[PDB]
């Protein structure tokens, strides 16, 4: 009965809460970001496995405006409705406030989203994680700096030095744990961000990554907005990898 | 014009660790009068006197809203409210009403207990505020009253010598005045005492 | 076994039991199959029959819901149906208010919502059909594919419903680069032909329709002599 | 807003949730009614008599317009809700027709009330049955009864609540056409009896004449009881 | 979906009132100490993992200028509560030109709670909260539970380690304790229940003075935990 | 969704409605309170739970408005509580509402019985219309009127309500109820009728000593009337006393405890 | 102000007098209509005004006070207590949208202890009310063209103490003075007391 | 009434006289016509004084639980968009003519917003009916990068063209300074109008006023 429907169990515990995580690895695929010094990098899984599809239809990544970017990750379609309910509410706070919403702001107005569904009976919870990726304005001096904010289906919302989410997250993680106490994410470059993220998926995935297997998202100091990168530009940090 | 329509007229003035505020008895229909007993005064607690002039009908309506939203405030704050709030809450209560106004006008009167501060407020009917630090008045007499009471009021001056100048500023405009008159009512206010008066005019 | 009555309801494993089970009656439904060539796209779907005193044109799966686009049903043909008049009324508001042809990938993105709501909530079940939305606007031809979980994807060559397995090994042996539009029509009409099982179903009919350059990028049936 | 159906039919015809609610109207205490030539009495069981009590009782015969009375049992909170909804009535056609309303058509407004909980979404029937007597503007007296399914007869002499098979079984016999205020007062008196205790304070009491209605005070029941226990014994 | 999730049993219990309130009390420690000129509230906030950016997380919120908040259980809830609350003061604000007292904002939010136990399709929140803050009447800590009850107190815990924290309180707390000295003991109390070393980044920490709130930043924090 | 419903307004078969019975269940584990009606005014008391010593004062500007216990309605009425806390405070706030508004439509105070029955059908409404559970409050109520003089009722879960001389609710119900049987009688003073509280209060507790931090009373009685104002008001007429609710404090107890521990040492010599 | 009402109290009564007349433009229909209207065993209201508003006005008044009435036991409600709900009424319709009721009244009542615990001061009592819902109280008061004349004529002539038998003199001088000087036709006056003993018709006025 | 602004260097000073009239009197010589919206950002206000009184409240609320919300400083920008889309609503109904200025991280901010809800961005502006005399003085001393000294001796000659020239405006000129930092009021930085003649006291022996009747009550 608390198994069905939104209530307490008697351990203080919500299951269909507990039960939305585990859609999220069921749907198999790897995720992973990382933030260095002047920017946010974001890594996916991108699986084409039947022949006949057409790859450049199939992504989790979205843009919600211009300078804000996405990567679901768990099952599919409800994340896309997560992506326009986004949408909605930046273009709702443009039009209130005459400016485009922080990176912040937006992932608490989702996690707000989800915690309705965990406390009102009858519809079901969206089965998916949201990454959101941005650039953020300081008051003091007007530099702009990188983020990554995390939401998950209980409403959490929670930033990050690095992540990774998906099948194999736990694996991927003690990889990232180990390689940040060398130095700290925030001092390295793009190029040494980037060959601690791709080892991490390699790792964790036990096998070999060309530039078709990845999709990659970039916001930087440079260009606040969110843009995919070119399979070049990723292919020069697998080899950069390959080496050492 | 409405707010003429009713009769009467209110005054109120600072001094020294008090307050007097002040009203005429009559009641009209334009011209014909009705009754001679109806001072305009409200006592909502201790500290604060309310005066209303206006149309007659929205002054009683008004000020039944006023004594229920009191009422409640107390029983949920457990304390009396302050004159800086109660003015507030006025204003507000006739701001709500934009578009479709109530026609009074109230004069607010207070001394904060504790440190003997004197509050004085007046309002427009859509609840626009002004709060000066000397005297404030309203009604069918205004003109003349806003005139007598710059002449005569001075500051500093104790209850009894702020009571003559009160009393000689309403009946010298109520006398130039067809809807304003019949004497006077008075409530003298300190922090330690509340004494009220009936001051004798004329019967014109 | 309580957790597989309704859609707003995830079972322990993280799976939603009923939109499994609407899956299983397009999976148990006639075949359809679809090609995307340099000119268009040709989609073809198997129709059985339940008399033969039917008129022709009846139980017809293939709808066209803008001058340049089309869909075909695979599944329960009165739930497809209702997507039909929501796709119809997507591009008429794409028209009315934006003043062009709703693009292809636009269209197939609003049909995988429409479908998902119907996943959420106690009160509905999940559509029981799939849907191949075919389209020729200014972004090219393009061929796409929702299912009952609102899942949306784009494809070069696909088949739906029984015969899909078979169909799908012998989609594999054409070259998408090169083909025509009137090639394209018989080789899915081959393929078609041959996976249909005698034993089950004895009456049955072909329905064929394409959006190309000959045609004016007009979706529309195939003339019933090119068969 | 919730619209569940709560009364439906079950499989040999029976609505389950209007048959429980007559169960809680067999549970409630007594009630009886008595029309005579030219009155008509109500009688009502009380609770219990206790040191504790206020003797200021609260009354369980409630006055719905100057002309009509009603006494129930079942459910006392239900009870009053009906009885507000019937002074509103009442008042209702003043407004609208001038004249005081006849009883028989308040009584089928009652009536149809309590039926419409029976058939609406949302909601369970009332567990209530009434008595109601009344007087129209030519001196006629009536008495009525309704049960919870919202079905209306009139009577000569009824009861209702715990015993009332018992009740009705002794009325059946005694009952005489055309009895004076005081026979009436009387019959009442001893066919609740049957089914209570003792006659103290257990027993309120209301007198209904052509222009005048009357809560009975203790010493004036006291001595109807007395006379009443003498002949019970014999 | 319009029916109630919460009902009686034949006990009398409201057992998802319990089962909220057990949730609360799983939650991590969060302490108040009201002093004779001010108010002290604090609590943990350790991550699963150094990967977590800490400075984001926050368990101490300004509600208004005069008044703050800490929470124990389900955050999610708190963020709820939170906004609701800070709502209400600026409501008030509007109306009386003032501050909302502490008293009257606690009553504001208990109602809220009691609303989650008995309307249509819903359950009951399942945190725990702190609130403290400086009015006319003075200074005041309060505390909320799940079924909506408050009470008033000079010193309390809630959260996992809050018996033990409540017994070392009692020991320690006196009526004349000025508000340095106060910061001071708050500290000392998370300390005996914390698990690890205590850092001026993996706690926090909002006090009421002169009659205003405000948290600490780090730096601040890290002059105080210097010392004890 | 509607398997899981509860259905709290369905009758069962035997015309009961479970919800109704179990939040009466509910009421008779709460901490005891106790009513009385004298000459003079009506009596309220109530035990109060255990005393920490972490416990603080709200430190309200006004203290005869509310107590841990016992409540103010209007000036007339007042009122003390057993059961669900939350659920006491929403129902005190509609009673609040609806006595104050009657006085802006008449400009003259509510009935004490009128009061009684608009809260009632708040209960009432509650276990027939709208799929949720019942308020689990049960009130004494004190007022004054000039229909009735003093006035004393009870309300329990089901919306009845009924006139008391005495009355207890909460745990030791048929004990103290027990006692006031014996003890109540028809010429009893206010100071009188507090000393039989406290005694009650005692038994009930089980404590050979009154601890004055552990009890809590009200009273609500009638005072000399304040100013008159006739120069504001040329048609105002007051009575010469008015009612008013007042929660006695530890330095009014003082006296009475004191009464109340030597017929408690004169009733241990007897036997 | 087609049709004059009169009222005025006294130590142990009210006196109320209302005129007849029934008009469609310059025809009089009637000159007898009754417009002291009884509410109830004490109480009376005379109205000035159209016969629908008048009419739908009383109605409502009188509903509303029976339906209170059987919610308390029967007890007479006081005279301020009724005063204050048609004030209610009349104000409440002005901001409402079908607008004022445009009628005038005075409200007489005669208040009566409830039971032994009632400490209300027993008396009679007079109100003054406008269509704009404007109320007061009042020793004597008037509606209509004929009220400024009737008015003077009671500051001149009234006192507290007159007897019953100089009070119906006196109303009977105002009726007069009202067919003497205005041009608008009120031939006949229905007047009625009331007392401690409840409301009666005066027959030697008209 | 006559309102001014001038963007500076380093921030923003506005302006503004203290006479309330109703008709041809002066009900109010000292109203206050500058009002807080947040630490950085301040209005002036003419037009109906309710309708002023009440936007900029509900507006100043609205930024107020939008800091704590988001945890930033809040912008001019955000603040003139909240007006403007009110005021626009009302389609001029609540006439309320505002000067807003403001620093935040962009540097700082100047503009108007007229009834109907239309905005204008400027370095230097004024309003209500003293606005032309005032506008003659910002034409004629206006120039780029002024220090803090000659933009208060630039609006306070603004104010003093309105104060004398204009029958509605009147009494004193008070500033406000916006700066990066802070925000700094001056009521009275100038007063130009003080008393010629002093005022004559005209005594009343107490006594003097006949009273019929006297309530006393202790408190």
């Amino acid at each position: 009965f608390d198994k069905y429907i939104t209530v307490f169990s008697p351990e203080g515990s919500l299951y269909q809460v507990e039960y939305a995580f585990k859609a999220v690895t069921y749907a198999g695929l790897l995720t992973v970001a990382i933030r260095c010094k002047d920017a946010v990098l974001v890594f996916t899984q991108h699986n084409v496995p039947d022949r006949l599809m057409r790859p450049d239809t199939i992504t989790s990544l979205h843009n919600i405006n211009k300078d804000i970017g996405t990567c679901i990750t768990g099952r599919a379609p409800d994340g896309k409705s997560l992506v326009q309910k986004a949408r909605q509410e930046a273009s709702e706070y443009k039009y209130r406030y005459g400016s485009p919403i922080p990176v912040s702001v937006l992932a608490k107005r989702v996690a707000d989203m989800a915690q309705v569904r965990t406390q009102h009976a009858g519809l079901r919870l969206m089965g998916v994680v949201m990454t959101f990726l941005g650039m953020e304005q300081n008051d003091a001096d007007g530099s702009w700096v990188p983020q990554i904010y995390c939401v998950d289906p209980a409403g959490w919302c929670g930033s990050y030095h690095a992540c990774a989410i998906g099948k194999k997250q736990i694996e991927a993680n003690a990889f990232l744990e180990k390689k940040q106490k060398n130095a700290p994410f925030h001092t390295l470059s793009q190029k040494d961000a980037a060959m601690i993220a791709l080892a991490a998926l390699q790792s964790a995935l036990g096998a070999s990554l060309k530039a078709t297997d990845v999709e990659v998202g970039r916001c930087s100091v440079e260009d606040h907005c969110f843009r995919r990168v070119p399979d070049e530009d990723v292919e020069e940090w697998l080899t950069a990898l390959a080496e050492a | 014009s409405i707010l003429t329509y009713s009769g009467g007229s209110c005054l109120a003035m600072a001094g020294d660790g008090c307050f007097v505020i002040v009203s005429d008895n009559r009641l009209g229909e334009q011209l014909k009068t009705i009754s001679m007993e109806v001072p305009k005064l409200h006592v909502i607690n201790e500290s604060i006197v309310l005066g209303l002039t206006g149309l007659r009908t929205d002054q009683q309506t008004f000020s039944e809203k006023v004594r229920f939203r009191n009422e409640l405030y107390k029983l949920r704050e457990e304390r009396e409210i302050g004159g800086k709030a109660f003015a507030a809450l006025v204003s507000s209560m006739l701001y709500e009403a934009r578009f479709g106004p109530w026609f009074v006008e109230p004069v607010i009167a207070s001394i904060d207990k504790r440190t003997g501060e004197v509050y004085l407020c007046a309002m427009d009917l859509i609840g626009a505020p002004c709060e000066p630090e000397d005297y404030v008045c309203a009604g069918t007499c205004a003109e003349s009253l806003h005139g007598m009471c710059e002449a005569l009021w001075r500051p500093g001056l104790g209850p009894e010598e702020l009571f003559e100048v009160a009393a000689q500023a309403m009946l010298s405009a109520c006398d130039r005045d067809s809807l304003s008159g019949y004497g006077a009512v008075a409530a003298i206010v300190t922090r330690d005492k509340m004494t009220t008066r009936l001051i004798n005019g004329r019967k014109d | 076994t309580e957790h597989d009555q309704s859609t707003d309801i995830f079972s322990a494993d993280g799976r939603v039991f009923q939109v499994e089970y609407a899956c299983k009656a397009v999976d148990n439904g006639s075949t359809a199959v679809a090609a995307c060539c340099t000119d268009g796209v040709v989609v073809a779907v198997e129709k059985i029959l339940t008399s033969r005193m039917l008129e022709e044109g009846s139980n017809d799966r293939i709808h066209a819901v803008d001058r340049q686009a089309g869909v075909c049903i695979c599944g329960m043909l009165p739930d497809g149906r209702a997507v039909v008049s929501r796709a119809r009324a997507e591009a008429e508001n794409s028209r009315d208010v934006f003043a062009t042809p709703i693009p292809g990938s636009v269209l197939a993105s609003r049909i995988g919502e429409f479908m998902h709501v119907y996943t959420t909530h106690y009160a509905y079940r999940p559509f029981g059909c799939s849907v191949i939305i075919a389209s020729y606007a200014d972004d090219g031809p393009q061929l796409f594919v929702s299912d009952p979980s609102g899942t949306v994807a784009g494809y070069y060559g696909i088949a739906l419903g029984k015969g899909k397995t078979v169909a799908k090994t012998e989609l594999e042996k054409l070259n998408f680069k090169s083909i025509t539009c009137d090639e394209a029509v018989v080789k899915l009409t081959k393929i078609l032909h041959d996976v249909h099982d005698k034993s089950k179903d004895k009456l049955y009919e072909l329905e064929v329709a394409w959006v190309c350059n000959k045609s004016n990028c007009v979706f529309q049936h195939v003339p019933n002599d090119m068969i | 807003s919730y619209d569940r159906a709560i009364t439906v039919f079950s499989p040999d015809g029976h609505l389950f949730q209007v048959e429980y609610a007559q169960e809680a109207v067999r549970k409630g205490l007594c009630a009886v009614g008595v029309r005579g030539k030219d009155s008509i009495i109500f009688a009502v069981e009380k609770k219990s008599v206790q040191k504790l009590q206020d003797s200021r009782t609260i009354r369980k015969i409630y006055k719905l317009d100057e002309h009509i009375y009603l006494a129930f049992a079942g459910l006392s909170a239900d009870a009053r809700v009906l009885v507000n909804h019937a002074q509103l009535e009442c008042q209702r056609f003043r407004l609208n027709y001038e004249d005081a309303v006849d009883v028989d058509l308040l009584v089928r407004y009652v009536a149809k009330v309590q039926q419409k909980s029976t058939q609406s979404s949302g909601s369970r029937p009332y567990g209530v049955s009434t008595i109601i007597g009344g007087f129209n503007e030519n001196g006629q007296p009536h008495l009525w009864k309704t049960d919870p399914s919202g079905m209306s007869s009139a009577w000569r002499a009824v009861a209702i609540g715990r015993n009332d098979k018992t009740v009705l079984e002794f009325m059946e016999k005694s009952y005489q056409e055309n009895m004076t205020r005081d026979q009436c007062v009387h019959f009442a008196i001893k066919a609740l009896l049957e089914a209570v205790e003792s006659g103290s304070k257990n027993i309120e009491l209301v007198v209904l004449e052509n222009k005048k209605a009357l809560y009975m005070g203790d010493d004036e029941l006291r001595k109807f009881v007395v006379e009443v226990e003498k002949e019970r014994e014999e | 979906s319009a029916y109630g999730l919460t009902t009686f049993s034949p006990s009398g219990r409201l057992v998802q009132i319990e089962y909220a309130t057990t949730a609360a009390s799983k939650g991590t420690t969060a302490l108040g100490v009201k002093a004779m000129d001010g108010v002290v509230i604090a609590a943990e906030k350790k991550t699963t993992s150094p990967l977590a950016a800490s400075l984001t997380v926050q368990k101490v919120f300004v509600l208004d200028d005069h008044v703050g908040c800490t929470y124990s259980g389900i955050g999610p809830d708190c963020r709820v509560l939170v906004d609701a609350a800070r709502k209400a003061c600026q409501k008030y604000r509007l109306t009386y030109h003032e501050p909302m007292p502490v008293s009257q904002l606690v009553r504001h939010i208990s109602s809220l709670y009691q609303e989650f136990t008995q309307s249509g399709g819903v359950r009951p929140f399942g945190c725990s909260l702190l609130v403290a803050g400086a009015d006319s009447q003075g200074n005041h800590l309060y505390q909320v539970d799940p079924s909506g009850t408050f009470w008033a107190w000079k010193a309390t815990s809630i959260g996992k380690g809050s018996t033990d924290a409540k017994t070392f309180l009692e020991k320690r707390y006196t009526n004349e304790m000025e508000i340095e000295d106060a910061v001071h003991t708050a500290l000392l109390t998370l300390k005996e229940g914390f698990d690890g070393t205590m850092t001026a980044e993996n706690t926090q920490v909002g006090r009421v003075s002169e009659g205003k709130f405000e948290l600490f930043t780090v730096d601040q924090l890290k002059d105080y935990l210097d010392q004890i | 969704s509607s398997r899981y419903d509860s259905r709290t307004t369905t009758f069962s078969p035997e015309g009961r409605l479970y919800q109704v019975e179990y939040a009466e269940e509910a009421i008779s584990q709460a901490g005891t309170v106790i009513g009385i009606l004298t000459t003079g005014g009506v009596v309220l008391g109530a035990e109060k739970g255990v005393q920490n010593s972490l416990f603080d004062s709200e430190n309200m500007e006004d203290k005869n408005i509310s107590g841990e216990k016992m409540y103010k309605i209007a000036s007339h009425i007042g009122c003390s509580v057993a059961g669900v806390t939350s659920d006491a405070y929403a129902l005190l706030n509609y009673a609040r509402l609806s006595a104050n508004r009657h006085h802006y439509t008449y400009q003259e105070p509510m009935a004490a019985e009128d009061l009684c029955r608009l809260l009632c059908d708040e209960k009432q409404l509650y276990t027939q219309y709208g799929g949720v559970r019942p308020f689990g409050v049960s009130f004494l109520l004190a007022g004054w009127d000039r229909h009735h003089g003093y006035q004393l009722y009870h309300t329990d879960t089901s919306g009845n309500y009924n006139a008391w001389r005495a009355y207890a609710i909460g745990q030791n119900d048929q004990v103290a109820q027990s006692l006031l049987k014996r003890d109540w009688k028809p010429e009893l003073t206010l100071d009188e009728g507090i000393v039989l509280c406290l005694r009650v209060l005692g038994k009930t507790m089980d404590t050979v000593k009154l601890s004055a931090e552990r009890l809590e009373v009200a009273v609500l009685h009638k005072v000399p009337a304040p100013a008159t104002q006739k120069l504001l008001e040329p048609y105002g007429v007051l009575p010469k006393t008015v009612p008013e609710f007042k929660i006695l404090r530890e330095t009014d107890l003082k006296p009475l405890i004191a009464e109340a521990d030597r017929q408690r040492e004169a009733e241990e010599a007897a036997e | 102000m087609s049709e004059t009402t009169i009222a005025f109290r006294c130590n142990g009564f009210v006196l109320v007098a209302a005129a007849g007349l029934n008009a469609f433009y310059y025809i009089k229909i009637m000159d007898t209509e009754d417009k002291v209207t009884q509410l109830d065993s004490h109480k009376v209201v005379a109205c000035a005004g159209e016969n629908g508003p008048r009419v739908n006005f009383v109605e409502y008044i009188k509903c509303n006070m029976a339906l209170k009435r059987m919610r308390e036991h029967g007890r007479v409600i006081r005279t301020s207590a009724a005063a204050s709900f048609m004030r209610n009424a009349l104000a409440g319709a002005l901001r409402s949208r079908d607008g004022a009721y445009l009628v005038n009244c005075l409200l007489a009542g005669y208040d009566v202890a409830a039971s032994s615990d009632d400490d209300i001061a027993t008396g009679p009592h007079l109100y003054y009310m406008d269509y704009l819902g404007t109320m007061q109280e009042v020793p004597y008061g008037c509606h209509g063209y004929g009220a400024s004349f009737v008015i003077a004529m009671l500051d001149r002539l009234w006192r507290p103490d007159l007897t019953a038998q100089e009070a119906v003199d006196l109303m009977q001088k105002c009726c007069d003075e009202v067919k003497k000087r205005v041009v608008i036709s009120n031939d006949k006056f229905i007047c009625k007391a009331v007392t401690e003993n409840g409301v009666e018709i005066v027959n030697t006025v008209s | 009434t006559t309102i001014v602004g001038v963007v500076y260097k380093e921030g923003v000073v506005l302006g503004a006289d203290t006479r309330a009239t109703e008709g041809s009197i002066v009900a109010d010589k000292r109203c206050k016509k500058i009002h807080y919206m947040a630490p950085n950002i301040m209005c002036c206000g003419a037009g109906t004084a309710a309708d002023t009184e009440a936007v900029t409240n509900m507006v100043s609320a609205n930024l107020a639980l939008h800091r704590l919300d988001t945890g930033k400083q809040s912008r001019v920008h955000e603040a003139l968009t909240m007006l403007k889309r009110h005021l626009y609503r009302y389609q001029g109904h609540v006439s309320a003519a505002l000067v807003l200025g403001g620093v935040d991280v962009e540097g700082p901010f100047l503009a108007t917003v007229a009834p109907h809800g239309s905005t204008d961005r400027l370095p230097f502006v004024s309003m209500g009916s003293g606005s032309i005399a005032a506008m003659s003085a910002l034409e004629t001393g206006y120039k780029e990068n002024m220090t803090l000294e000659e933009a208060k001796e630039l609006v306070a000659s603004a104010i003093r063209k309105g104060i004398f020239n204009d029958p509605y405006s009147g009494t004193q000129v008070d500033l406000c300074v916006i700066t990066k930092t802070k925000t700094e009021l001056l009521i009275g930085y100038d007063k130009p109008n003080e008393r010629k003649y002093p005022k004559q006291e005209i005594r009343f022996p107490p006594g003097t006023t006949p009273v019929l009747r006297e309530e006393i009550r202790r408190l």
